[PDB]
RNA sequence: GAAGCAGCCAUCAUUUAAAGAAAGCGUAAUAGCUCACUGGUCGAGUCGGCCUGCGCGGAAGAUGUAACGGGGCUAAACCAU
């Protein structure tokens, strides 16, 4: 998955959580907007 | 299988009108009993009465060359008994059989209504996929292959016309021309027909592929003489060379390849195209550099002190002087001078010096863009 | 916030056992069924199970709504019991059960034989379905990700195995 | 969103007025189509928006006071979404006959289903 | 009936008739029934009028009387009888292909009140205004 | 880009940025943009940021832009020794200090004024924030 | 196999509780499966920002811990008293 400074977000679909000391994006919708880092 | 098949007008099984489906392993291999008696069963159904004390007929399967027995045919024979002495004419060729000969049993004298049978010695190589037709006389059947013979000229007159009209040209309309051409020769004459068809499908406009000289059966001096006299690639199928090919090629060595597999081909056709296709596209910046307080000098004229403002500038690239959106003057990057010494490259923030043979143009704040190109090498598909 | 404020319910004949921080109930079926505690309160009160912040932490309702979750799928298991069918997508997928194992081929030259926990037992309806029964949540939930583990779902034709409610996220060949 | 106390006033005065009448309706809407509904809707095209509108008015908690005690027996809601109707000709009039032949494809509970006299 | 599984489904007014393809798979699956044109838009027209569009839904099942997708003539009658093709406006547009107004157009097909949902009269013009708009028929306010 | 006219001189001290800004106000935007930080902003931002906003609504609204680039900045080539006479002019920028407004905008929405500023910000070099227009 | 979600255009309104000629998966396309919007149910807090205090990530290097002096500490830290 991406790994960028911002998280930015993309659709409402995307829930934007944190694991540990890594925030991801899940969206349930698209496996393409996945992402880690913040 | 069947309800797919039920989809489509395939005349299918019980829902549909009833071509019979069978249920049989031959990829396993396992009989297949049954496919045997209905095979026969719509034989029987069928009204099959054939003459079979009369005159014979029939259709060219495949044919191909044979060296020591001449240009050959297997021929499936629809009326029967085709004789030992009878005069054959199928399309363009004709005459007398002398021998006919079978791979289920050798030796052939009188043929049935329903079975293929190799024939030999024939003026040429008669066509697959149409009628041989036995004949009265052996004279007659010169004048109505040479009939046949005018009405292949016929064919030929009316293939010599058609390209000039279709675009204007002889062969191609814009200035960026490539092609490539081919000689090709396979062993079956069905078969070079047919594959030659489909290597002139697959190319673009830009470059063009050509057969030239299509051939059947073995490489011979004059088929390696026509890729000797205009560049081609020499090709044949299952076809190979013959000594009086390799007399030529041991001379010039064409390319020359006899062959495994169509696809191979098709792709390797593919591949000399790409070859020869026009290769670059991409300009893209070096860098850049602003112009101080011209010089004097009898190697160039003029010479314009420079301060390379952004990027690398390196010896000899394309470069665009500028300002404000016009080219003043243009060139290619002449002479690279730092400090007082000539020298193969420079980054930004530096002092330079250039001049250009024929350049005393020179106004201040003037600003050169030094630029790379890049090659892609485009790929037919 | 609501749920975790909530009681959770004692159905009788439960056995609802206490002794230490454990809580054990075994009841309708299954056996067990045991949970271990922390920094939950909770008061057993005839009809419920009532929950409370314990002394000191600053983990009320966030811990006690985990203890509110466990001892209700606690309840659950010991009486309804938990998770549906695993299918196979796939052409030529097969899956044979013994008591033991559950035995897939998904495509692999190597037999699978994958071994089921006592608490979970499993079942054949077809060679294609497999369907199971047991006592808890998480580990029945487990077990079914370890047999969706062998092919997971791709979305080019969806073989492999499902649970039958999840997305098939279809995408298309691009040979266009 | 609203404030309950200020919104109720203007409805309940024309709202209640079916119930007390000689008929009241009680449709309902349930793994039906709402392509039907308007299929009812497309007769009642016929009468301008009056007689077979089959409105889907539902509201107890913003709406529909008891101060009348007549109303409540037809004005029950909950799951089977609501639908009320228009009465006037009364006596078991013709113009229902023309709404009850498409119960064949069932669009769940309508008017006197429940046995009231 | 009561099965919407599997069908195809057309627009056959006039020489317009058919997008262009029924021969294909699409239909080729199917069973066969001569009656559902008669049974299904041949309902509504006398009580309407004639200049109606004409949808179509094609289905087999075994009682040979099943059930209707489209109702009705689509709601456009009062454009589509006064001008164009039978089936609408025979391209789209923005613009230029006509006008609608409020002096002499609105009676035309008003038969066609009794199987639209288009109810009083004031919001059955601007229902089928936006259609019109559509269909290209466009005037300056 | 964006420079002086003629020169005063054509070089300058470097100088300090002690003291809060003096220009805090919105002149003419309903909205604006006003720099928290401090520090050097270039020519090229200046033209960078007008350029996206620009874009964005197309040619809808007006901007004012109060901050303008004053004096230069001169820049030493590689090879030279230190010393050796002052640097030649290199650029040309807008020095500010804390609490100057840089933009100011007028003729959107106020959603569509955030954004635009919030396209320019990081074109910008430090530190902004938004701005409503208010009295005295 | 198009009737909101493969395309192109209209860039609007109707019927209407409420529903935008409809945002997605899905269907061969509708439907299926929902959103937007509201009814029934349940039950009190609910939603988005702003200013400041202290943290988290952004954080990859060269002989061996090797950027609290070390052990080691959640007070043996930090802030205020």
């Amino acid at each position: 998955m991406k790994v960028r400074a911002s998280v930015k977000k993309l659709c409402r679909n995307c829930k934007i959580v944190k694991r540990d000391g890594v925030i991801r994006v899940i969206c349930s919708a698209e496996p393409k907007h996945k992402q880690r880092q913040g | 299988v069947k309800n797919e098949l039920s989809q489509y007008g395939i005349l299918p099984e019980e829902w549909g009108g009833e071509s019979q489906f069978v249920h049989v392993s031959a990829k396993a291999g396992t009989g297949i009993d049954e496919l045997l008696d209905a095979i026969l069963l719509q034989a029987e159904v069928l009204e099959l009465k054939a003459v079979r004390k009369g005159m014979a007929s029939g259709a060219v399967i495949e044919s191909f060359l044979d060296k020591g027995r001449g240009p050959v045919a297997t021929v499936l024979v629809r009326e029967g008994t085709l004789h030992k002495g009878d005069i054959v004419l199928c399309g363009f060729e004709y005459g007398r059989v002398r021998a006919m000969r079978n791979e289920l049993g050798q030796e052939v004298l009188e043929a049935g209504p329903s079975i293929p049978v190799e024939i030999l010695g024939l003026s040429g190589v008669p066509a697959a996929g149409d009628e041989v037709t036995v004949v009265r006389d052996e004279k007659k059947a010169r004048e109505v292959a040479l009939y046949r013979q005018g009405k292949f000229r016929e064919v030929k007159l009316a293939r010599q016309q058609k390209s000039k009209l279709e675009n204007m040209f002889a062969n191609m309309t814009e200035g960026e021309v490539h092609e490539v051409n081919i000689v090709l020769k396979a062993d079956v004459q069905g078969s070079v027909e047919a594959i030659s068809d489909s290597l002139l499908k697959l190319s673009t406009d830009e470059v063009k592929v050509k057969i030239i000289g299509s051939g059947v059966g073995g490489i011979t001096e004059t088929d390696a003489t026509l890729a000797a006299a205009s560049n081609a690639i020499l090709v044949g199928f299952n076809v190979r060379a013959d000594a009086s090919a390799r007399k030529v090629i041991e001379a010039e060595s064409l390319d020359l390849r006899y062959y495994s597999v169509i696809y191979n081909l098709i792709d390797e056709v593919k591949a000399a195209m790409s070859g020869m296709l026009s290769p670059e596209l991409k300009q893209q910046i070096i860098g850049l550099a602003e112009v101080r307080d011209v010089f004097k000098s009898p190697k160039f004229g003029a010479i314009a002190g420079c301060m390379v403002t952004e990027g690398v500038v390196k010896r000899h690239n394309p470069i665009r002087v500028l300002r404000d959106n016009v080219v003043i003057y243009e060139g290619e990057l002449e002479s690279l001078r730092r400090f007082k010494d000539d020298v193969n490259e420079v980054r930004n923030g530096m002092e330079c010096g250039i001049g250009v043979k024929n350049y005393n143009d020179v106004r201040t704040g003037d600003v050169i863009e030094v630029f790379e190109i890049i090659e892609i090498q485009r790929t037919i598909a | 916030s609501r749920v975790a404020k909530a009681p959770v319910v004692v159905p009788a004949g439960v056995d609802v056992k206490i002794n230490g921080q454990v809580i054990t109930i075994k009841g309708k079926n299954g056996e067990l069924t045991r949970t271990l505690n922390d920094a939950v309160e909770v008061k057993h009160a005839d009809n419920t199970l009532t929950f409370g912040p314990r002394d000191g932490y600053a983990d009320g309702w966030a811990q006690a709504g985990t203890a509110r979750a466990l001892l209700n799928s606690m309840v659950i298991g010991v009486t309804e019991g938990f998770t549906k069918k695993l299918q196979l997508v796939g052409v030529g997928y097969r899956a044979a059960v013994k008591g033991n194992v559950i035995n897939l081929s998904l495509g692999f030259s190597h037999p699978v034989d994958h071994q089921l926990p006592a608490g979970i037992t499993a079942e054949c309806p077809t060679q294609t379905e497999i369907v199971l029964k047991g006592a808890d949540k998480q580990v029945i939930g487990q077990v079914a990700a370890d047999l969706r583990a062998y092919r997971r779902p791709e979305p080019y034709k969806g073989k492999g195995v499902r649970y039958a409610d999840e997305v098939v996220r279809t995408k298309e060949a691009k040979k266009k | 969103m609203a404030l309950n106390l200020q919104d109720k006033q203007a409805i309940v005065a024309e709202v209640s007025e079916v119930a007390k009448g000689a008929l009241s309706a009680v449709v309902a809407d349930s793994r039906g189509v709402t392509v039907d509904k308007m299929t009812e809707l497309r007769k009642a095209g016929r009468e301008a928006g009056v007689y077979m509108r089959v409105v889907r008015n539902t509201l107890l908690r913003r709406a529909v006071e008891g101060t009348p005690f007549e109303c409540l027996k037809d004005a029950f809601v909950g799951p089977t979404l609501i639908a009320y109707s228009m009465e006037h000709p009364g006596a078991a009039a013709r113009l229902f006959k023309e709404f009850a032949k498409a119960n064949a494809k069932f669009e769940v509970k309508a008017a006197a289903f429940e046995g009231e006299l | 009936a009561k099965k919407v599984q599997a069908y195809v489904k057309l627009q056959v007014a006039a020489g317009m008739a058919n997008p262009s393809p029924p021969v294909g798979p699409a239909l080729g699956q199917q069973g066969v029934n001569i009656m559902e044109f008669c049974k299904a838009f041949n309902a509504k027209t006398d009580s309407i009028e004639k200049g109606l569009p004409i949808p179509v839904v094609i289905t087999v099942y075994a009682d040979r009387s099943f059930t209707f997708v489209t109702k009705t003539p689509p709601a456009a009658v009062l454009l589509k009888k006064a001008a164009g093709i039978k089936s609408g406006s025979g391209k789209p547009n923005k613009d230029k292909v006509g006008k609608i107004s409020r002096a002499q157009l609105q009676e035309i097909a008003q038969t066609k009140a009794a199987d639209m949902t288009g109810a009083d009269i004031e919001a059955m013009t601007r229902s089928i205004e936006g259609t019109a708009r559509s269909m290209g028929l466009v005037v300056e306010d | 880009m964006l420079q002086p006219k003629r020169t005063k001189f054509r070089k300058m001290h470097k100088g300090r940025n002690r003291g809060l800004a003096q220009g805090t106000d919105v002149s003419f935007g309903s909205f604006g943009l006003k720099a928290v930080g401090r520090g050097r902003l270039t020519a090229r931002q200046i033209e960078a940021a007008r350029r996206a906003m620009t874009r964005a609504v197309k040619r809808q609204g007006k901007i004012w832009i109060r901050v303008f680039p004053d004096k230069p900045i001169t820049e030493k080539p590689l090879a030279v020794r230190m010393g050796k006479g002052k640097g030649n002019v290199e650029y040309w920028v807008a020095l500010i200090q804390p609490g100057k407004v840089l933009y100011e905008m007028d003729g959107v929405p106020e959603e569509l004024a955030r954004e635009a500023f919030k396209l320019a910000a990081a074109k910008l070099p430090i530190k902004t924030t938004f701005v409503t227009k208010t009295v005295m």
